[PDB]
RNA sequence: CUAUGGAGCUUUAAUUUAUUAAUGCAAACAGAAACCUGCAUUAAAAAUUUCGGUUGGGGCGACCUCGGAGCAGAACCCAACCUCCGAGCAGUACAUGCUAAGACUUCACCAGUCAAAGCGAACACUCAAU
């Protein structure tokens, strides 16, 4: 029951405060995705901020 | 005041958002190119090893 | 002095009626013990010469453990009551005259 | 108060006779300097994992030695198979090496007579046991 | 916890009772090494930045014992399986390799495996453009080495347990790039190993059989699913029959002139040598198949510098655990089918 | 359930149902979905969408809550700017 | 054999130090000390309560959730105990966004599943369980 992946939180770089949770490999770099922001009604960058839990 | 500060912060971030997006895409493309260049270098080293074997 | 507070809320009784107490209202929690609080200084007026202050009529704040055991019991000092301070300012005025 | 606490630990927690406590104080004076927790750990290690009794420990002066070297040599012999911890019945399938030989002699003589192994192997085991002990302390 | 007589203690008692007469005066050192932590070796992923990770390990002061053995091959004088890199620390060292990190290629740099497990792969003597069978492949400690060698166009790895099959597939996804495994170059399956003698007879050139066995190192530490449990006593008793059947099945599967490497992670002669002898006798009796066990003394002498061998083995070669070199326990026999 | 209180001799109300359920004056009961805030990272967007809705209760549960709550909660209210004001009455309902 | 019925005894069963004793700090004096009070740490001696089911010996073990096969041949359901193999994951996107007709459902409920159109983008993710 080893935990290969962890759940981490991505916040928008647009400053809207929007954020969402996604799973990633522990042995990996911090993620910088391009995700839709409902506040600005378009797609913006999201950077990893905090590790939530291991799964 | 709080609403205005929120709006101006959003505007300031979105002003430079396209530059951040294009810089990130350029960084990803350069990382992929560097990885492929390392693949080619590894293939060259394998060819050199084959030359040494022969 | 120990101070306690009930763990459970007591329902309001109103005016002129005593509250109704329950067994759960006997459960208390220790808010604070006064004996562990920082000490204070007792303020008094001297009558004779003392080592700290040797002039009669000077208001001095000294530790209670000494003021209550040496100065007051032996008559070496008196309380800083308004009557006492008035009577001492009277003799101060007489001296200045 | 420190001496009172130490002697109360010896008499009540460790359950030593008064004469045994007097002999321990006379023979191993570093016990007073030693803290209570480590002393109790040493005594219970000897009592359970080695199966030695109060007269034997007070006669062999086990408490004066370093817990680190005691652990190293005892665990080395136990993993070798030379030392077998006494069971519930008190019986041991093999004879046990004497406490005097395991502790009081040098490392060279200890390896030559009991371990019958190489000094390099002993040093490697010392490193491994130190790592295991520090990992156990971190886990606890 | 368990009520009475835990499986680890039962395994230790059995090993004492047997090896005290099976080994003589090596049992103390063997027991100490088994009870102590094992040394790890770093297998370089040749598909990744092998040169960079080799530089990193050499800065970590690890040495390429495989390259040292390659140098000593001619010094002592089928050669061995080429294109392999494994790094271990000096004799008596306790330093451990840091956990592997992904490279720029997306595949992890190296795999931490027991060095003795790499000996059967080297003894198998792989050649370019070969066909490889791997019985009891999962979790894939040796199949990873086979793929790092990369001398096999078709590799057929089989293991009965779906859980270990899934673990092997995860390892393959982590290490091997997807383009190699997309085709039929790698075929991972979950079926009984005794079937291959009829499913594919005289088909595969190189075959590696690592039968299930009472692994002493795992038995003395792990307390979950041990061969020395009371529920598994029947399996432990029946184990030699399964081992000899699997070896016979592998010998049937391999082609005439092909090579078979039988390996086991234990020290008992009953499950090391008698299994091989029973397999060859069964081949002679039932199916009239002849095999020749090759001599691996030349193989042993090269690695005597960084490995400890027992010099009283009738057929194969056995590496015993030691404090200076905690690799093992391992045993392997190489045989060509005629 | 307290059918007769010891201080007033009148039926009491369970506060769990009051805290968990909303009653419309027409007789319907509106509730939440169990687990609409639990482990959302392993649930599909459609599943979360249907989990974060407000649903009605059937006849048996409605009668149970009717018995477990007193008549004060079944009165008609005239709150100013009530989100559920239009849902208190049924329209075009036959039998 | 049953009771989500008792009681006695034991203990490294769960929850406590109310109590006693010994320490430490605070308080109070002396100048150091003792008694008392409060707050903490140790023990000692105790107080309340409890024995989840299956496998009939009994131990020794195993089992309790979900998926598949032997299991009801052709809409659905249906063999409990039993025999066996697995699962309590992984991998790829980052619109794996937002709302909304009409439906299915493991025989109740709780849950669970599919989905037209519409807004917004581009030119309802694979997997039996997980
Ligand atoms: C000892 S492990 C070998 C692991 C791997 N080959 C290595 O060297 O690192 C053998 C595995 O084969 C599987 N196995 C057992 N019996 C088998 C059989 N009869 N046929 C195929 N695989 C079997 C078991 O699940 C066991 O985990
Ligand atoms: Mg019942
Ligand atoms: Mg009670
Ligand atoms: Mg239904």
């Amino acid at each position: 029951s080893k935990s290969k992946n962890i759940l981490v939180r991505m916040v928008s770089e647009a400053g809207t405060g929007f954020c969402f949770n996604t799973k990633r490999n522990r042995l990996r770099e911090k993620l910088t995705l391009l995700h839709y922001d409902p506040v600005v009604k378009q797609r913006v960058l999201f950077v990893e901020k905090k590790k939530i839990r291991s799964l | 005041q709080k609403r205005r500060e929120r709006e101006q912060h959003i505007a300031e971030c979105m002003a430079k958002m396209p530059q951040m997006i294009v810089n990130w895409q350029q960084q990803q493309r350069e990382n992929w190119e560097k990885a492929q260049a390392d693949k080619e270098r590894r293939a060259r080293l394998q060819a050199e090893a084959q030359e040494l074997l022969g | 002095t120990v101070i306690v507070e009930r763990w459970w809320k007591v329902p309001l009784a109103g005016e002129g009626r005593k509250p109704r107490l329950h067994r759960r209202h006997r459960v208390y929690k220790l808010v604070e013990d006064t004996k562990h609080r920082p000490k204070e200084n007792l303020e008094l007026i001297l009558t004779q010469s003392v080592e700290n202050v040797g002039v009669r009529g000077d208001l001095v704040s000294v530790k209670k453990s000494l003021g209550r055991n040496r100065l007051l019991p032996q008559g070496l000092a008196v309380y800083a009551s308004p009557e006492n301070k008035k009577l001492f300012e009277e003799e101060k005025l007489l001296r200045q005259e | 108060q420190d001496i009172n606490d130490t002697v109360r630990l010896l008499k009540e927690k460790c359950l030593f006779t008064v004469q045994q406590v007097t002999k321990i104080l006379h023979s191993c004076p570093s016990v007073l300097r030693e803290d209570l927790g480590q002393l109790e750990y040493k005594f219970q290690y000897a009592y359970f994992r080695m199966g030695i009794k109060h007269p034997d420990i007070v006669k062999s002066e086990y408490l004066q030695y370093s817990l680190t070297k005691i652990k190293q040599r005892h665990i080395y012999l136990e993993r070798l198979g030379r030392y077998q911890t006494p069971d519930k019945k008190g019986q041991t399938q093999i004879p046990n090496p004497l406490l005097k030989d395991i502790l009081r002699v040098s490392e060279a003589e200890f390896l030559a007579r009991t371990a019958c192994t190489s000094v390099e192997e002993f040093q490697v085991f010392k490193k491994l046991l130190a790592r295991e002990e520090e990992e156990s302390e971190s886990s606890t | 916890t368990e009520p009475k007589f835990p499986a680890v203690r039962l395994a230790l008692q059995n090993f004492d009772m047997t090896y005290s007469v099976q080994f003589g005066d090596l049992w103390p050192s063997i027991r100490v090494s088994l009870l102590s932590e094992q040394k790890y070796g770093a297998l370089v992923n040749n598909f990744a930045a092998w040169d960079h990770v080799s530089a990193k390990l050499e800065q970590l002061s690890a040495k390429d014992f495989v390259n040292e053995a390659i140098s000593h091959w001619e010094l002592q004088s089928w050669a061995c399986s080429p294109n392999l890199r494994c790094f271990t620390f000096d004799r008596g060292d306790i330093s451990r390799f840091p956990p592997a990190r992904p490279g720029s290629l997306g595949v992890m740099e190296y795999y931490l495996m027991d060095a003795a497990s790499l000996l059967p792969v080297l003894a198998l003597g792989l050649q370019p453009g070969d066909i490889v069978l791997d019985l009891c492949a999962a979790p894939g400690g040796k199949t990873l080495a086979l793929l790092q060698t990369g001398c096999c166009r078709n590799l057929a790895a089989n293991d009965l347990s779906p859980s270990r099959i899934a673990r092997l597939q995860k390892i393959l996804h982590s290490y091997v790039p997807e383009e190699i495994r997309d085709g039929n170059q790698v075929r991972v399956t979950s079926w009984d190993g005794r079937k291959w003698g009829e499913l594919e007879g005289d088909t595969y050139d190189r075959v590696l059989v690592d039968v299930p066995c009472t692994t002493d190192r795992h038995s003395l530490h792990e307390e979950e699913n041990n061969i020395f449990k009371r529920s598994r006593k029947k399996e432990r008793q029946i184990l030699p029959v399964l081992q000899v059947q699997l070896l016979a099945a592998g010998l049937l599967a391999t082609k005439p002139g092909g090579h078979v490497v039988y390996s086991t992670c234990s020290l008992s002669h009953l499950q090391n040598e008698y299994v091989v002898q029973g397999a060859i006798e069964l081949l002679a009796n039932q199916y009239s198949i002849q095999v020749q066990v090759e001599d691996l003394t030349h193989f042993r002498r090269v690695f005597m510098d960084t490995f400890c061998f027992f010099s009283s083995c009738q057929v194969g070669e056995l590496v015993i655990p030691n404090l200076m070199a905690n690799f093992g326990p391992m045993y392997f026999c190489k045989m060509r089918r005629l | 359930l307290t059918y007769f209180s010891a201080r007033k001799g009148k039926r009491k109300t369970v506060k769990a149902v009051i805290d968990r359920f909303l009653r419309l004056h027409c007789g319907l009961w509106v509730r939440r979905k169990a687990g609409y805030k639990k482990k959302l990272w392993k649930k599909t967007p459609a599943r979360k969408k249907r989990l974060r809705e407000f649903v009605f209760c059937n006849k048996t549960q409605s009668k149970l809550l009717d018995k477990m709550t007193t008549s004060f909660w079944k009165r008609r209210n005239w709150y100013v700017d009530d989100p559920y004001q239009k849902y208190h009455d049924r329209t075009n309902l036959k039998v």
